[PDB]
């Protein structure tokens, strides 16, 4: 899912776009008061309707937990294992993003072009700024 | 060049204000049923009512679904018609409810049309240029873009905003390109390079399409048809997101879930005011359900509630059962197998069998269809043995006749192949009789 | 939208005193069954009492969904009424007691008041800050009127909403603060050097006067199964349109009530109770009346509205038989509202009521065979046979249904009396209970 | 002004210092040796001793049986838990029965404890990273350290974060001049607000503005939290509050109930002896309430016979209204209140009354009483009659009609004619099977 | 190879003249005439393909030859034109219904045929040479390719040093570029650098150099059923569900408009359609819901042709409550043709031993082929057939190469029929337990 590009295909296939596949293309970079873009934006208009961005928490869970640790009494090999399977740098860096100064000295002061980042900002958003933390 | 079974029928053959003839469009006879059904397609076509159930119902081989296939094709190819069969309706992904309410919605259809102002052709340069007075701490602060398009008999230099080269750079779009600049949106986006521009290396992945014909700048006025259950699909799924949920539901199994009242509701108010704009309009259609006896009674009652809805197409119906107990229940004694409140709230057509006259000529109607001489006394005993036995068994056994005709060197169905076929080929009544008469497992 | 089958009718036809009209409003005769709706929706619009089970029973086509529609559409807007039928609360998704909580639950309207400020004015300047990656956005927008000039500052949704339906720096546009909207409502300065790319083809407007920045107060209805999708899990606004809420567990629903409590105390919110109509009752299970009551004793209850039309019948998941397929239970905590049966002055008055909600243009005679023919058949059929002769009286071309097109119109079409008479005639010709047919006809 | 559903005149089951019933107080009328046993159950609840008890209030329908559990769950008052359930809910799609009345089991097992929380807050006055050497050597993250300053009232901090407390921190889009709360137990991060030193009227983001916190930036306080067992396992079986990588993706997946194995069940009871054996914890058993017990079948039953013997699981009161019913899922068994005779030996029956017509009579007044109405005595005497006549609850239901008939008329009382119009206008039970009997057409 | 001598791996094609009148003995059949020359008709039926939907019924009491009359139908059908066999037990499925899963099997019989051209540059790289301008907006490529014969230089595009950073090439790999399509694979390391870095590594394969002329011309034919579009059709990676059966539930729209996709191919001329055989072997354990639904699919222009097998008698429908003949209802009959098969004599059955015999390498004795000739007249047909195969075992045991009448016996003795078995139950009841459950376990009352 990370590592996935759109790349080009061949148009000598047996692969071609559905009429859904056109609906969703259509609405991408498409402006308001287009009847498409319009007909495709239903949830947007009822989110914006409805006030929701405004609306407060009524939920927060009751025990919050990490996950059970798994220890094995003398060896630094299941250490290590577990240190990498929990903090993959990979998914961490797909659910996070780089600071931005930072992204200007390895983009300027370090000459690493851009199509070689790390994949970054992949954390779907919440519905409003009250429903980020259960605090 | 491919039948099966159908495909001899062009309509319903009625002249205008007036009845059915006797031989048109491929049907024999049934002219009362004709006559009904063609009232049915002006209805359909007058495009004002909702949800009105029609219910043909007759012995075997008598022609229902002949009349529901003449129907879509007298009604033309824009008109929705979704052909289904009672036992669809039970998945094991989702209730039976939901896929009948599915089904309703495929029957409903829109026509969208628009304008586009459309720029395009090869890209002759592409000069991001710098603006009189540079802030410090940047690099090369651009006021504007200029680049050259080149197409069929005309040319065209244009002057873009600065922000659609950061798309310019992210599409990769470099000289020798066709590219496709659409008005309002900015969005360029890459088809390819030329054609002139592919003999200069040897081994290259991408392909090369012509240059565009036409002008430079040009509208376009496009017709989109789209469904209701199209628009209820594509605003149910999210759209093309930047976060895991949306990259890993694209990669998997894409399952079937229970669409809500509320996303079908604010979709039909969004088409309500698009209808009332002036810009769209509605085109309902046919669900023909064939074989109506196989649902059960909670499907009945769910459609008892659903032909009550102000959406509705019209739905058509065919069975053949007599007094026949209503599955899902077990006393329910009850015509055609179909409860008394859908009964109610629906108009049955009825449909004859045939005789020996009819007989000779659908039979000779299928077999110059499928491009084979006949003889008259061959067809004579092929109309015979079709009364005797079965319409659909004397209509089947054409095509064997053919073969054994062909076997010995001739273009011409005898006797003698009609009764090597009979010889070679059973029915069901002989099949019973020798099943009666041996105790073999047989 | 289209004609539907209860289209005709428009709120109750009642008086200030509850005493029903006998022509109005759409709806005729049954007085008794009229005046109790109508203390029912007067008790509803109270909205003091709670968990008040209405049933209502009586013959076929006797006028109940028609009482349900009358009740729904006298009680307007921003009220909910929840129509549901039996068959749809069984899932594979779900389970009968969650399905049942959350169509009880749809039926709850919370009306929440909300402080906004809205800003309009004439853009001059906007400066957007963005990230290499283009993650991390910000900037300032410098807004202005005719008296005043005010810098702001920009989060993510609003250069989002900024970026889509761009604007130019000279467009006046409205933010609403509260809802996060940005409209576009034309541009005023009418710049003459203009990019060749984009339409820009707005409304000129005036730029506005006076105070930019008003306060406002707002209000919406939001439904207590809305906030319980919502807090139930991260993308709980999605689920309210796919229908992927499984199984939502009880602790979010107390959690829920504790703090729609805490808002009717705060003065916030206040709570608007609904109807939930459930038609055709009887196709429910045991286990579903037994939690229906338990599900009616609750102070966050709407009122119930059943409807059924069978009499000592069996009850679903058992093996005895109940009067109107509801166990006494069930029947003990309800109230019953019966119909009744039609005269012949009813039925003309409906007929010609239909007649005038479909455009149909009816003689006298013909109006008189109608309701002859609706007091043999049921009155459903004559009903039905109306558009089609309407569609007759144009294929023989004069705009007035006459005598020989309802006769025609019976000709075509069967009843479901005649249908059995044929049957009955020719069962040979039908499949019947033990699947035994005779398709040969010598 | 008020919201009244069938209940809510009920605030107790209205005994003495002795146990003694009152014969109307309390909101009941009736019923004394009922409730004298329901009083009886309640202190065993509060003596918190005993484990795996069972009443059933076996009696005919309309005579109070859920309001006598109703009453039990008011005299135990708000902080003993209390679960109640309809003998339906059992039934689910997405697990078996048996982990739901297991899960339903442990919901009712309360639990107080007092936590210690480590909580660094203030204003953030400086963000600066700093970065790593090689940012694409595969391995390690972009950046190495994150200094934060932190500002509160007479105090300033400043720390050198991790990069995984740092995911948590610009995950929720703090800046400079945001007032951040951080909690060292979990690595939470809840961003408050702007602060109100810098200019307010200059904000399109419908903010809130706070002020600076009191006190110094690193604290600790002492909070007092109400949890089930039931939480603590549905917390561990799907783990979301950590800052790793599975805690991560367990907030964004679909959550789905799944059999929770008794290896997890035994550590959580571990962990809460523990707690209990440090003198932090005080455990709250409480009241599982499974209303119509009937429609529960054989597989519940023969596990309840198992849960019932163990050592955790609370007082459970169950209610039926059958004689002499098969049990659900046989065939020819017959057993008294549609419960099995092995599950009836483990039981504590209670037996309830039906009423008379003076129990009747008052008990319709004071539901008029609770329903702000005013009724009038011939009236009144008129609708006891009709509830001995017909039933306890149709003339518990007609008296909304009647007021709003009297309200059309522009009166106040409730009369006679108003009855008879209420009478004539809505039916009961018996009229509608008479009327469906002599009937045309399946009425 | 993997294939074992199957129950009926002797049939070759149906044994037929060019007249289709059939031969006594030919090609691994012996008799069913009738059967025959009805299987040739079906045959030509199949391979003229201007026929579509037509269900024919192989009817027959069992140990008859139904299914090695498909059997052989499949194998004179020849290669490249779909044949699906299925038996009735398999459509009833847990993650797809009943309809779904008709419809999958018959979409799986019909299929297109496309043929494409190929310009295979394969061979070992010795050297590539990558030349950026000063601006960098393009990429120019040298590459030095070679084959066990010959070498020469290429000129790379932009696209082919982007292809080539990934599935990166190390001088020595083995790789296969197209001139017109530019496909890029790389098939493994050379044999000649096999001895270099000392350990092979994760992915790494060591293939040989290819020799010959380095730059080669092939045209390959693809046949592709329509269920195949589908499945690739339906999802973004769909071949993991064309190869793990993962599709669930299709839907209607994208059939539609892979059904007039087709149309339009065939009408422009990029493709020609490929007709086939559907097989339903033991079609009585169908539900009346599928015959519903095969009675509505065979009236479709994009149907195949169905055969259908079946034994039963009059026999109950599974799904109602009534009886009917083969287990069938009598609308489906009514739209079928139905092939009857009759039971066999002493010499066919002789025939037919006779060349199981051969097939399994097997010599038999004329007493023993007698004496098992009498035993397949009075048990079955495949009882004699074990028979052979044991009494082969028995003789080798015996230290002798052929089979007598004595290890026919002892295998007679040995190894018991249905009969035996019948008689020997009734005879001794008390110690199996019968349909109560009652059993007597001791020996001694
Ligand atoms: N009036 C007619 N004219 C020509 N062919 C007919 C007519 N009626 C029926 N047929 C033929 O009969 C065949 C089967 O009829 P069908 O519609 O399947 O009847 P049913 O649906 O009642 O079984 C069709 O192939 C059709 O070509
Ligand atoms: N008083 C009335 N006013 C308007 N329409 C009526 C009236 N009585 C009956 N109808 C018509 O008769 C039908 C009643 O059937 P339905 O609405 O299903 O309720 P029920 O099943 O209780 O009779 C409806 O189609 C309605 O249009
Ligand atoms: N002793 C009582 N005093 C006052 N109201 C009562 C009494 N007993 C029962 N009720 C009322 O009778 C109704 C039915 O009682 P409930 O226990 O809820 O149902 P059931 O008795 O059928 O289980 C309730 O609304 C309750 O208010
Ligand atoms: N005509 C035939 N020629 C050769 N072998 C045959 C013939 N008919 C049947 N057999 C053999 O008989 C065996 C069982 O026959 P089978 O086809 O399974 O019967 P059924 O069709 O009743 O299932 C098969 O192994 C097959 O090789």
């Amino acid at each position: 899912v990370i590592e996935r590009t759109n790349g080009p295909k061949n148009t000598d296939s047996l692969s071609f776009k559905t009429i859904t596949q056109e609906l969703l293309e259509v609405t991408r970079n498409a402006p308001s008061e287009g009847v498409m873009a319009s007909l495709l934006n239903v949830e947007k208009h009822a989110y914006e309707r409805e006030y929701l961005n405004c609306i407060q928490r009524g939920y927060h869970p009751n025990v919050s937990a990490p996950p059970v640790t798994i220890e094995v009494l003398g060896s630094s090999h299941v250490t290590n294992s577990i240190n990498n399977e929990l903090f993959d740098p990979l998914i961490s860096q797909a659910l996070s993003d780089i600071p931005a100064i930072t992204q200007y000295n390895m983009h300027v002061k370090k000459g690493i072009p851009v199509e070689d980042f790390p994949k970054t900002g992949l954390f779907p958003e919440p519905l409003n700024k009250n429903f980020s933390s259960n605090i | 060049t491919r039948t099966a079974a159908h495909t001899h029928i062009k309509g319903l053959g009625l002249d205008e204000s007036g009845v059915a003839k006797r031989v048109e469009g491929g049907f024999v006879g049934q002219i009362e049923a004709r006559e009904a059904c063609g009232v049915i397609v002006d209805l359909i076509k007058a495009k004002k009512m909702s949800g009105r159930a029609i219910l043909l119902a007759g012995g075997p081989s008598t022609g229902k679904t002949a009349l529901a296939l003449a129907i879509s094709q007298e009604l033309g190819p824009k008109v929705p018609f979704c052909p289904l069969v009672g036992s669809e309706l039970y998945s094991v992904e989702v209730k039976k409810t939901e896929t009948l309410m599915e089904n309703f919605r495929r029957a409903i259809g829109l026509r969208i049309k628009e304008t586009k102002e459309v720029y395009e052709g090869e890209v002759t340069e592409l000069t991001p240029e710098d603006a009189e007075n540079p802030l410090g701490g940047y690099g090369k602060t651009i006021s504007h873009v200029i680049v050259g398009l080149k197409s069929a008999k005309g040319t065209k230099t244009l002057r873009l905003d600065p922000t659609i080269y950061e798309s310019i750079q992210r599409e990769k779009v470099s000289i020798g390109d066709v590219i496709y600049i659409e008005a309002n949106t900015g969005a360029v986006k890459r088809v390819g390079r030329s054609d002139a521009y592919a003999t200069e290396f040897d081994l290259e992945t991408e392909e090369y399409v012509p240059l565009p014909k036409g002008e430079v700048h040009k509208k376009k006025e496009i017709v989109q048809d789209v469904t209701l259950h199209d628009l209820d699909v594509a605003n149910a799924r999210p759209q093309g997101g930047q976060d895991v949920i949306s990259m890993m539901g694209q990669l998997l199994k894409p399952k079937k879930t229970e669409i809500t009242e509320k996303l079908r509701q604010e979709v039909n108010k969004v088409v309500a005011k698009y209808i009332d704009q002036g810009v769209a309009e509605l085109i309902p259609g046919v669900l023909f359900i064939d074989e109506v006896n196989m649902l059960d009674i909670e499907i009945f009652t769910y459609l008892n509630k659903a032909l009550e809805s102000n959406i509705a197409p019209v739905v058509v119906l065919a069975s053949n059962r007599g007094m026949t107990t209503v599955r899902g229940t077990e006393d329910v004694i009850s015509p055609h197998g179909v409860p008394p409140d859908l009964i109610d709230r629906l108009l049955i057509v009825r449909t004859l069998p045939y005789d020996k006259d009819e007989i000779r000529t659908i039979i000779e109607r299928r077999a110059t269809v499928e491009r084979l001489q006949v003889e008259s006394s061959a067809l004579d005993l092929l109309a015979t043995m079709g009364t005797e036995t079965s319409l659909r068994y004397a209509l089947q056994l054409l095509a064997p006749c053919g073969i054994l005709a062909q076997t010995s060197n001739r273009k011409e169905i005898v006797v003698n192949d009609v009764n090597e076929a009979k010889l070679l080929f059973l029915d069901a009544k002989r099949s019973t009789k020798i099943l009666e008469t041996s105790a073999n497992y047989l | 939208s289209l004609i539907a089958a209860h289209s005709h009718i428009t709120g109750l036809g009642l008086d200030e005193n509850l005493q029903p009209r006998p022509t109005s409003e759409g709806m005729v005769g049954q007085l008794q069954a009229r005046r109790a709706a109508g203390v029912i929706l007067k008790m509803v619009q109270n909205g003091t009492i709670a968990g008040r089970a209405v049933l209502v029973a009586g013959p076929p086509s006797t006028g109940k969904t028609a009482l349900a529609m009358g009740v729904s559409q006298s009680l307007g807007k921003d009220v909910p009424f929840t129509a549901i039928a039996g068959s749809e609360i069984f899932s594979l998704e779900l389970s009968k007691t969650e399905a049942l909580t959350q169509a009880f639950r749809k039926s709850i309207g919370i009306k929440i008041k909300e402080e906004t400020e809205l800003i309009e004015g004439e853009v001059v300047e906007i400066q957007i800050d963005r990230s290499i990656t283009g993650g991390h956005k910000q900037g300032k927008l410098t807004i202005k009127t005719t008296d005043m000039e005010t810098i702001y500052e920009l989060g993510n949704k609003m250069i989002d909403g900024l970026t889509k339906e761009k604007v130019l720096a000279g467009d006046v546009i409205s933010i609403d603060k509260a809802s996060g909207k940005i409209t576009k409502l034309g541009r005023s300065f009418a710049r003459s050097r203009d990019y060749d790319a984009m339409g820009a083809d707005t409304r000129f407007v005036q730029c506005p006067e006076g105070e930019l920045q008003k306060r406002k107060t707002v209000v919406h209805t939001v439904s207590l199964h809305e906030i319980d999708v919502i807090n139930s899990r991260t993308q709980g606004f999605l689920a309210l349109f796919t229908g992927d809420t499984g199984e939502i567990r009880s602790e979010v629903r107390d959690q829920i009530n504790t703090k729609v409590a805490e808002w009717k105390e705060e003065g916030k919110a206040e709570i608007v109770p609904g109807v939930l109509f459930i038609d055709e009752v009887h196709m429910l299970d045991i286990e579903c009346f037994s939690f229906i009551n338990r599900a009616l004793e609750d102070e966050f209850a709407p009122i119930v509205m059943m409807a059924t039309n069978r009499g000592v019948s069996k009850t679903r998941g058992t093996n005895y038989k109940s009067p109107h397929g509801l166990p006494l239970d069930l029947l003990d905590r309800s109230i019953i509202i019966t119909t009744k049966s039609y005269n012949e002055q009813e039925i003309k008055t409906i007929l010609s009521i239909r007649a005038q909600e479909e455009e149909v243009e009816l003689s006298s005679d013909a109006l008189d065979l109608l309701t002859k023919t609706g007091v043999e058949t049921s009155l459903r059929y004559s009903s039905n046979l109306i558009s089609v002769a309407q569609q007759i009286a144009m294929k023989r071309k004069n705009n007035t249904v006459e005598v020989e097109d309802v006769k025609r119109a019976y000709l075509l079409f069967l009843d479901s009396a005649r249908s059995v008479k044929y049957v009955q005639e020719n069962e040979s010709q039908y499949i019947d209970d033990q699947g035994n047919v005779q398709i040969s006809i010598a």
